């Protein structure tokens, strides 16, 4: 209506539609892929794989804990 | 036109105690079944003997004493 | 070197330079209250970082002579247990502070003298390791509550409400004095470490119990006495039902939890069965009796009832899931709460009225307050990743371990604590404007987006990785479960 | 786009009634290509190789 | 998504009065009485409401649907409703 | 109307009042004497036998005779 | 007065039965090919009891005629979906006018 | 790479909610939508990696709760069970998405409803990806959330609010039963993650004391984790929050009610069955619960008129389905057909949605008819859907449904033939009204109006794409996991389900019984083809009957109102709870009891008596 263009909401109000959408949203990607790479980062050294793979799998390639548990009698 | 004290809370053709009967007889439908189960006695009626399995059926594999 | 008494002395100096400045400098009164509360607020957190979570002593330790032959005197120590309680209750008074900035020009310099004196005698009363002298403090608490509630009332109601709450208070405080007095003639003394050593004769354990009991439970409202808190509490301004449910609610189980847990082991299990049959009605009553209330103030001031009642649930079971998680609760419920009230105060403040019948629709216009207003009804219905859902779980768990049924009853709290949280929120925020009623709206200020942001980060802080919490409480908390046992 | 009596149907565009033709002649010559395969075993004419 | 003109609301009601069996169709005005221009049975107006009801797919209520008893005030109607 | 204040009607303030003016609103009647003699007063003491049933039947599983919760 | 009101209320009850009768009977009814023959069979309950003249039978058979609609009708009516009680009514309605936003609402002095 | 699966749609929603005011209702689909893409293929790698690599991983980033042994720390484990609904929930989850792009193209509010589905995929896979039981209650109960928001995304309905409000009251018993089972757990093993309390889920056999009644621990916790899957899953308690949970938008109904979140329970039964294996009583109560539950919506839906009404009940037949599967402790199967079912139920609603949008939002089958030829693709969609939800042979929804019946058969036990009786009859009545939304909203004359006609387009390339490769999983997906899931020995499942030796009857389920059990139903779905085919397309239509016998109108009734559920249950537990609030509690017991002999009510005889101080 009227009167809600006059209200400030974070999701953007009814029928949003920013002249430069285009441009933030190249932003909002990359900032998105920069927060990702400690996450990936961070899963890669805190995983565990008791069982070595079947087949050769793309997680050998980063992760480096594959068959480290096979001696569970001495666990933490 | 005052409100009402209780304005805060506020199947037309049944009666709540009417259909209530409606929904015992419904589940007594189930009871009924159920107890229908009951009296054909399927567990006399197998057609094979219980499965045995090795090696004192896999007790020491299912955590009893080696 | 940071000692509890500068922490005390702060809110002191804050009150007496305020006291000798004209009114007509509105501008300086406000910020030097703010800045001492702020300044209040930073030791208390120093204080945190310096605190020793190995021993079960008392630390921080400070001593002044009140008798002349030293019988009882001015012990002042920490632990586990009252650190989180100094922390939260020297935290909110500068929120108390900037929720009356707008107006302060017609209150004057005796509101902010009034709360600064309000945290002078909140902070002593968690740190006091005499039991007299716990009580000095814990009754000089009206004067102040007295006159914020009388002064600055909102309607003529003031009266009434000041006077209950009074009579009610000064009729727990005399008899718990004569219990504190007949144990100061036997025992000798009053200090709290000696009082922990002394074997009491069984017969007398319960007497002083239910003398004890009658103080504590009109300030953690149980079932017969909790008609003075709506009362009091609709009949305050906005700052000041912040006080009356964030801190003043915690001094009965505080309470419990110094001077009643432990002084009396036998005496504590012998009644555990009736605190459990009382705090299990009190959840069931309340959270019902929430449903059927039409004061936007007044529901959320029956959704502490409930919680507060669940934390003596949790004190009582007598393990470290259960009194460790009843801690939790009620810094969770010192955060969502407040929040609450901020909440009711934000609406209150444009549109004088507090009736739900009137409100609606708000999301439409005031969509920051319906998103802030929203993650605190989350978490006052219990949700994971909130700090009441660690402290509500951990007291389960905890009574669970001694009584399946008491577990099970407790357990509808969330039932109905989950009905009339989110039903609330649909008939404020939810739903169609009603332009006939109200029409002008305005949505959060600077002020409230950033009062509202430290609620934010502490609840969900407490809500994911509250082993930060945890851990600094377990010496002191295992200590608390065994005191008469030995094996 | 008909008008029979004042009232008009659009008419489809090609591509969804080719994959709409498309989709359902595939899911018939798969099940009557199941039915050859396995379709004496559901029957219980023929076990695979028990006998 | 644009609203008809009223003179193509015009012609979608008598179009629809028009198809009626007992109606003579000689002279249909956008201003005629059914009981007093074309001399029909009282129950056959309620019918004739209900076939314009789902021609245009508007449910009317039922207080003033009975209102409706001149091709005047039919067509004002289903012109001053938005929805429709 | 330059003002956020709520244009309160006399129906829904009167309304309100009465709900919140309710403490002075008994008659002593038989439905207020049984209600508060069953619901107030036999549900606790259930309830309070509920939790000692269940700490008397704790303590003779383990063989432990029954703690005297009085 | 009766001659002009007493009798011509009723003249408006039994159009408004009609009306409902005929809505029921069509939500019934679900196939437009079956509605015909019961509509023309329910305007024929209504057409052959046309001959009555005074008021002292009509009247229960307005009452009879209701009291049987009442107990006949569909149990889940048809509603258009903007219309009310329907399922689209309410979903994006235009926003209510004359309601204004105010700015810098508390600022100190 | 296995964190990026959880935490793509919460990045996701954190960037679309908090700065789409930045990216419009375009950037913020396209962020939602993306991640969740890329989260799909993801678990596409886990899924090659770890279902057929054979290697499950275990992930612990931080302790969450840490008391002297109440240790809930923040665990993620990806086994075979996790990876398939990890498949399933985020697949359905990016094609929902790209639904939506289409179908809230209009509305003005888009971005919210995909921050509101990104924060419930995100829940889902914190529910699935879950090690503790407290993780996993986490995300039991953040999809509860998730869902009450998402159906009243339209507030300002009326409907909308009461079918959320009634949804989370529902959940939220849902949830009490289950904490009540989560303490159960920690009482016994003193501990809530589940790799300790499948290793020592044999060992205890003693008896606890709950509720003044002295029954098995075991079996205790088993029923009452069974009660939260009842509250989730819609089952014979606590069911009728999902029939009137349609009030939300279509993409809210495929995705939070067909596919996902009605399968949590199970999957939360099939999880903790090496738990529920040593509860022989918990699966005779599943058993039942299951089967009643299935019969029951089958005789529900057959009257309804509501276009996506009609589905909710088959939906809540299949999960039926899929709960006494578990029951007869055969879960592979149970997950077999819950894998099946998310894609002919999600294609199904999608195409049901496509039909509604495009007629104007039109719900009513009575006003629908002669759309295929006017919807070729959609109808052509539709009629896969419904082939593989009543069981056409050789075809996706053949491969499970057969097999749980058969299964049901050779349960040689009381509660296996009450199950296998329901199932049957079930069948026919699914059959029955599957039919008849087919043939009323496509084949049978016209009965709808002008306008909607006139105003008819069919769906675009973002609402085709899924539905396309939803049509592709439904025909050819349970030929292709029937082989690894519910094969003789298969190794798949590897540790994830846990079946005894002695309750294990898949080898004389294919041949130990009369080939005319497996063909019942067929039998039984031909039949109810026929029989809605002549009741609908030819038929006298017979319906005076229904305006001249007082019994059938009640019967009409009886079945159309949700077996009178909602009237009863209302006026007996909710209206009475609402009396019990104010008329007791509020009326009598603190409002001038207390006052009266408090300080005011007769205390005030002090100016009675201090005024007589003058004598
Ligand atoms: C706390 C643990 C669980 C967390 C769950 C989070 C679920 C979302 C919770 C908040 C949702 C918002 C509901 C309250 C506001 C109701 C809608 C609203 O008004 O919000 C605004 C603001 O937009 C939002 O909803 C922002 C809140 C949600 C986005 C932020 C969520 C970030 C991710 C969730 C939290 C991350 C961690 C979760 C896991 C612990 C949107 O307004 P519009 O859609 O534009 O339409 C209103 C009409 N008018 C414009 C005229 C006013
Ligand atoms: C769901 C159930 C479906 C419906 C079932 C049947 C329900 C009704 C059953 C009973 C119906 C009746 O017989 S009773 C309803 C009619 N009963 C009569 O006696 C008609 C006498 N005539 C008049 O009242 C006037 O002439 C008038 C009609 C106004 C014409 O207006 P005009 O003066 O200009 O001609």
């Amino acid at each position: 209506g009227d009167f809600r263009a006059k209200v400030w909401s974070m999701t953007g109000g009814p029928n949003c539609r920013p002249k430069h959408w285009r441009r933030n949203t190249a932003i909002a990607m990359f900032g998105v892929f920069l927060v990702c790479i400690p996450i990936a980062k961070l899963s890669a050294k805190l995983e565990q794989r008791p069982h070595m793979p079947v087949r050769p799998i793309p997680s050998q390639i980063w992760c480096k804990n594959f068959g480290t548990k096979d001696d569970y009698e001495k666990e933490h | 036109k005052p409100l009402s004290v209780n304005d805060e809370l506020m199947a037309d053709t049944v009666g709540k105690y009417e259909a209530l009967a409606w929904l015992s007889g419904g589940l007594g439908f189930f009871v009924g079944l159920g107890l229908l189960a009951v009296l054909n006695d399927k567990a006399s009626k197998v057609p094979f003997t219980p499965r045995v399995y090795p090696y004192d059926n896999l007790r020491v594999e299912l955590g009893g004493e080696p | 070197y940071f000692n509890l008494s500068g922490l005390i002395l702060c809110p002191v100096l804050g009150s007496i330079i305020l006291l000798f400045i004209p009114n007509s400098r509105i501008r300086l009164i406000r910020l030097i209250g703010l800045c001492a509360s702020l300044i209040t607020f930073l030791y208390s957190l120093v204080l945190w970082i310096q605190f020793d979570s190995s021993t079960a002593k008392f630390q921080f330790v400070e001593s002044l002579r009140w008798l002349p032959y030293e019988n009882i005197n001015f012990y002042l120590g920490i632990d586990g247990i009252s650190l989180f309680f100094v922390i939260l209750t020297t935290f909110l008074i500068p929120i108390c502070i900037l929720v009356g900035w707008s107006g302060m020009r017609s209150y004057g310099k005796e509101y902010i003298i009034a709360f600064l004196i309000c945290e002078f005698l909140m902070i002593a009363v968690f740190c006091m390791l005499d039991l007299l002298l716990f009580y000095v403090f814990f009754e000089s608490v009206l004067i102040p509550m007295f006159i914020i509630i009388g002064v600055w009332g909102s309607r003529q109601r003031k009266i009434k409400a000041a006077y209950q709450f009074f009579l009610y208070t000064l009729l727990g405080s005399l008899f718990m004095l004569l219990a504190i007095l007949l144990i100061l003639f036997q025992t000798g003394t009053t200090d709290l470490q000696i009082l922990l050593t002394t074997e009491f004769s069984e017969r007398r354990q319960i007497f002083l119990w239910i003398a004890f009991f009658a103080s504590f439970a009109v300030k953690v409202p149980m079932v017969p006495v909790h008609i003075w808190l709506p009362e009091a509490h609709v009949e305050a301004p906005t700052a000041g039902s912040v006080i009356l449910a964030g801190i003043l609610l915690k001094f009965g189980t505080y309470g419990f939890l110094r001077f009643s847990i432990p002084m009396f082991p036998e005496a504590t299990l012998c009644f555990t069965p009736f605190i459990y049959t009382l705090s299990a009605i009190a959840i069931i009553y309340t959270s019902l009796t929430t449903l059927r209330q039409i004061d936007l103030k007044k529901i959320i001031a029956y959704s502490s009832v409930a919680h507060m009642n669940l934390v003596t649930i949790g004190m009582f079971s007598l393990n470290i899931q259960g009194i460790g998680g009843s801690i939790l609760l009620m810094l969770s419920h010192g955060l969502v709460s407040s929040a609450l009230f901020l909440c009711v105060g934000v609406l209150y403040d444009r549109h004088k009225t507090r009736l739900v019948r009137y409100y609606g629709g708000l999301v439409s216009t005031m969509p920051n307050f319906s998103t802030i207003f929203f993650f605190f009804t989350l978490a006052n219905m219990s949700l994971p990743g909130t700090s009441s859902f660690i402290g509500e779980f951990l007291i389960l768990v905890g009574a669970f371990q001694r009584n399946s049924l008491v577990a099970t009853l407790a357990a509808l709290g969330m039932i109905l604590g989950a009905a009339y949280s989110l039903w609330l929120y649909n008939r404020v925020v939810s739903g169609n404007l009603k332009p006939d009623f109200l029409h002008k709206f305005s949505d959060l200020n600077g002020r409230e987006v950033f009062i509202f942001i430290p609620f934010l980060v502490g609840l969900v802080w407490m809500g994911v990785y509250p082993k930060v919490f945890l851990d600094c409480m377990h010496t002191s908390v295992s200590n608390l479960v065994q005191h008469g046992k030995f094996h | 786009g008909i008008t029979y009596k004042g009232v008009t149907v659009h008419t489809p565009k090609t591509w969804h009634t080719v994959t709409g033709k498309g989709l359902c002649a595939v899911m018939w010559f798969w099940i009557l290509y199941r039915a050859k395969q396995d379709g004496p075993v559901v029957m219980g004419w023929r076990h695979p190789w028990d006998g | 998504d644009d609203h008809l003109s009223r003179e193509a609301v015009v012609d979608r009601v008598l179009d629809v009065v028009k198809s009626f069996p007992k109606v003579d169709p000689s002279k249909v005005t956008p201003e005629v009485h059914f009981q007093n221009d074309l001399g029909l049975d009282s129950l056959d107006t309620v019918e004739i409401v209900m076939a314009i009801e789902e021609e245009f797919k508007l449910e009317i209520p039922d207080k003033e649907a009975d209102k409706i008893d001149s091709c005047s005030l039919a067509i004002e109607y289903v012109y001053n409703h938005p929805m429709s | 109307g330059g003002g956020m204040e709520t244009n309160k009607n006399k129906f829904i303030e009167d309304w309100g009042s009465a709900r919140e003016n309710l403490e002075h609103n008994f008659r002593w009647t038989r439905r207020n004497f049984a209600l508060i003699g069953i619901f107030g007063i036999a549900l606790p003491i259930i309830v309070y036998k509920g939790i000692v049933k269940d700490f008397h039947m704790q303590d003779e599983d383990a063989g432990r005779p029954h703690r005297k919760f009085l | 007065a009766a001659y002009f009101a007493r009798r011509a209320a009723q003249k408006e009850r039994v159009r408004i039965l009609y009306r409902r009768a005929l809505k029921d009977t069509l939500n019934w009814a679900v196939h437009r090919h079956i509605f015909y023959r019961d509509a023309s069979d329910l305007r024929e309950k209504f057409n052959v009891n046309q001959d009555v003249e005074d008021v002292d039978r009509i009247d229960k058979l307005i009452a009879h005629g209701e009291a049987e609609y009442n107990k006949w009708r569909h149990p889940d009516p048809y509603i258009v979906p903007w219309a009310p009680g329907g399922s689209k009514f309410c979903r994006n309605p235009t926003p209510p006018a004359g309601i204004e936003i105010v700015y810098n609402y508390g600022l100190e002095d | 790479m296995y964190l990026l699966i959880v935490f793509l749609p919460l990045l996701g929603s954190s960037v679309a909610g908090f700065f789409g005011r930045f990216l419009g209702s375009e950037g913020s689909a396209i962020m939602t939508t993306t991640c969740v893409s890329f989260s799909s293929i993801l678990s596409l790698i886990a899924f090659y990696e770890v279902a057929l690599g054979a290697s499950a991983c275990y992930l612990r980033i931080a302790p969450w709760i840490s008391s002297e042994m109440f240790d809930a720390s923040w665990g993620f484990l990806f086994d075979s069970l996790t990876v398939v609904m990890l498949i399933v929930v985020t697949f359905i989850s990016s094609l929902v998405h790209l639904y939506s792009i289409s179908y809230m193209s209009e509305d003005p509010h888009s971005p919210r409803f995909m921050c509101y589905l990104s924060i419930f995929t995100f829940f889902m896979l914190m529910l699935v990806t879950g090690d503790n039981f407290l993780q996993l209650f986490l995300g039991w109960e953040g999809v509860g959330l998730a869902s009450y928001l998402l159906i009243h995304f339209w507030f300002t309905r009326l409907q909308a609010d009461k079918a959320a409000i009634k949804a989370m009251l529902v959940n939220r018993v849902g949830d009490f039963g289950l904490a009540l089972g989560i303490l159960g757990c920690f009482t016994l093993f003193q501990t809530v993650d589940f790799s300790t309390i499948f290793a020592c889920a044999s060992v205890p056999r003693n008896s606890w004391i709950f509720c003044n009644m002295r029954l098995n621990a075991i079996s205790l916790i088993c029923i009452l984790l069974f009660i939260g899957a009842v509250g989730k899953s819609a089952q014979i308690g606590l069911h009728t929050w999902l029939p009137d949970a349609m009030e939300g938008p279509t993409p809210v109904s495929a995705l939070i009610h067909a596919a996902t979140m009605v399968t949590a329970g199970v999957f939360m039964i099939a999880r903790c069955s090496p738990l529920f294996e040593y509860s022989p009583t918990a699966l005779i109560v599943i058993t039942f619960a299951g089967a009643m539950t299935s019969f029951l919506a089958a005789t529900t839906g057959i009257l309804q008129n509501d276009l996506k009404r009609v589905i909710a009940y088959s939906t809540c037949s299949q999960l039926g389905y899929m709960i006494f599967a578990c029951g007869i402790s055969n879960y592979s199967v149970s997950v077999f057909h819950l894998m099946n079912h998310a894609f002919f139920k999600a294609l199904l609603f999608l195409s049901a949605g496509s039909v509604i949008h495009a007629m104007s939002d039109e719900q009513d089958m009575r006003k629908m008819g002669g759309l295929a030829s006017s919807f070729p693709l959609t109808y052509a969609m539709m009629l896969i859907g419904s082939l593989s939800l009543i069981g056409f042979p050789f075809l996706t929804g053949f491969y499970s449904k057969d097999v749980i019946l058969e299964l049901a058969y050779t349960k040689y036990t009381i509660s296996g033939n009450f199950a296998f009786w329901l199932g049957s009859v079930s069948v026919l009545f699914t059959s029955y009204y599957s039919f008849r939304l087919l043939f009323l909203t496509f084949l049978v004359p016209t009965n709808s109006f002008g306008r909607d006609i006139s105003r008819c387009h069919d769906a675009p390339i973002p609402m085709a794409i899924p539905l396309i490769l939803l049509a592709l999983g439904s025909l050819f997906v349970g030929y292709l996991a029937k082989d690894m899931m519910i094969g003789l020995g298969t190794n798949f499942w590897a540790n994830s389900l846990l079946v005894l030796p002695k309750n294990e009857i898949l080898a004389e389920s294919e041949f130990a019984a009369p080939t005319i059990i497996k063909l019942i139903p067929i039998l039984f779905s031909t039949l109810g083809a026929f029989v809605a085919y002549n009741v609908n397309l030819v038929a006298d239509q017979f319906q005076r009957a229904f305006q001249t016998s007082t019994f059938c109108n009640r019967l009409y009734s009886f079945f159309n109102k949700r077996w009178f559920f909602d009237q009863v249950l209302n006026d007996f537990l909710v209206r009475s709870f609402l009396r019990f609030g104010y008329e007791v509690s509020f009326e009598a017991l603190d409002k001038g009891a207390i006052e009266i002999l408090g300080p005011y009510g007769i205390s005030y005889t002090f100016r009675r008596l201090a005024e007589r101080i003058s004598q």
